[PDB]
């Protein structure tokens, strides 16, 4: 009889509305908790974390002095699946472009705690020289194919 | 002009700043008052104690 | 209350009890994600806070308050592929398939890397064990937490049979 | 009353617990700068009080009064230059760029100076470690404090690459 009285307390619509009220308040409280304290999945970087900025600072050792340099990014717009990085026009060389090599890729992966793919090697070796019309031509082999500048 | 609502919001903000163990019982009283004021009528019958 | 930088704890490897330190911020911030005084706990560089799951509960038992771990002690590899002098190690991470790359020069001699070496230190982040021998796997599992607490970042486990045929 | 010349304390290095002494004067002076019975704590002469940061917090718990540290345990080098048989080591000091000099004769052999040697004693104030391995850096950082207390004055850390190249 207690169960019968409980189930017949109110019509179905009132029960639905009362459940909706509590569900909405619970979800609002959960959203408020998620806003301040932070989420467990920090790998996705969500929106509460930085490292979405345009510039990234790194260091490298040359001869006897430690030097610093910047690494550029898109600032948040777009993402590259092939490189797993916020690269901008990485297929062309110009001021403000991004360039990642194995000597810095490992350090950046360690800093971001996620893997990244380098785009090209650091250096190549010239094998022949041709001079024409007051200009000098340099030749080298890249990935088994002949290239020149 | 009128600014009572802003004053109440400021009071609630200062209450939240001074957090203690007994803020939850006050929040429960407030939400129960709001819930009872919003629907009422439907589930009140007999039981003068209720 | 406390401005201490290091916290002491103990673990058992090869039947003996070793000790290692856990770094702390020292008085700035609280990091409510895992309620511990951490210094830049988002980078695997040296000196960063690293609370492994295996020691998180021991720390939360010595200090009578709940403590949330950050990363698991170790993961098991599943596939390896070589490419232009580099080797990729694939392992799962919270249900997502990921990978990691390292140089092939470290794999020239497995004996100085396997299990508990005489030197007592690891040159790279991976470890090699025999999958058939139960004791070797157990010893590797036991030493995984110690070697992942001595240096930051988790340890990847490699099966000897899998990598034997690639070289 | 208690003119205790030495105070016992312990530290952790290479998984074992060693012991070292800290010197004190006794009934002369109070040194309100760091509230300790120090003996000429402004000079790096032998026997002087060398309360370091890593041990100040520990000593503040055996006793029940606040203690102010004097110098940091160790610093990281930035660049070196050779000249007329002498080597200069540059490092930061509380925001000021300073340098220290030593003879080049000690750098002929690195194996007797790096990390925990067989002798257990360091001939010079500097230490060399391989920076590409996290474990080596962590071991050097842990073992720096013990040698910072066996002998006074801070210990300078050197990366292998630069000194090897200039060698």
């Amino acid at each position: 009889w207690l169960i019968i009285n409980l189930v017949q307390m109110a019509p179905i619509s009132a029960m639905v509305r009362m459940y909706i009220f509590f569900a909405s308040f619970y979800y609002v409280w959960k959203s408020y908790v998620h806003v301040v304290d932070g989420c467990n999945s920090s790998t996705c970087m969500m929106c509460y974390k930085r490292n979405r900025a345009t510039r990234v600072e790194c260091t490298t050792i040359v001869n006897g002095v430690r030097r610093s340099f910047y690494v550029y990014a898109n600032g948040g717009k777009g993402f590259c699946k092939l490189h797993n990085w916020n690269c901008v026009n990485c297929d062309t060389f110009c001021a403000g472009s991004t360039f990642i090599s194995d000597e810095v890729a490992r350090d950046l992966s360690l800093q971001f705690k996620r893997p990244i793919n380098p785009t090209d090697q650091s250096s190549y070796i010239v094998d022949s020289v041709t001079v024409k019309n007051g200009s000098i031509h340099l030749y080298f082999d890249k990935a088994g194919q002949k290239t020149y500048e | 002009w009128d600014l009572t609502a802003f004053g109440l919001v400021a009071e609630w903000f200062l209450a939240y700043i001074l957090f203690t163990r007994f803020f939850y019982v006050l929040g429960l009283a407030a939400i129960m008052q709001l819930f009872f004021s919003y629907f009422a009528v439907h589930f009140i019958s007999n039981s003068w104690l209720m | 209350r406390n401005r201490a930088t290091r916290v002491e704890c103990t673990t058992i490897v090869n039947g003996v009890r070793r000790s290692f330190y856990v770094y702390a911020n020292g008085g700035k911030g609280f990091c409510k994600l895992h309620n511990w005084n951490c210094v830049n706990c988002d980078t695997f560089c040296a000196g960063s806070t690293f609370i492994s799951d295996e020691v998180a509960r021991d720390l939360s038992l010595q200090f009578k308050r709940p403590i949330n771990p950050t990363d698991q002690s170790s993961y098991i590899v599943d596939s390896v592929t070589v490419k232009n002098g580099s080797i990729h190690l694939y392992f799962d991470k919270a249900g997502q398939k990921t990978y990691e790359r390292h140089s092939l020069s470290h794999f020239v001699n497995l004996d100085n890397l396997r299990a508990n070496n005489t030197k007592g230190s690891l040159p790279i982040n991976v470890i090699v064990f025999d999958g058939k021998s139960k004791c070797e796997e157990s010893s590797a599992k036991s030493a995984s937490v110690y070697y992942s607490q001595l240096m930051c970042q988790p340890i990847l486990l490699l099966d000897q049979a899998l990598v034997s045929d690639v070289g």
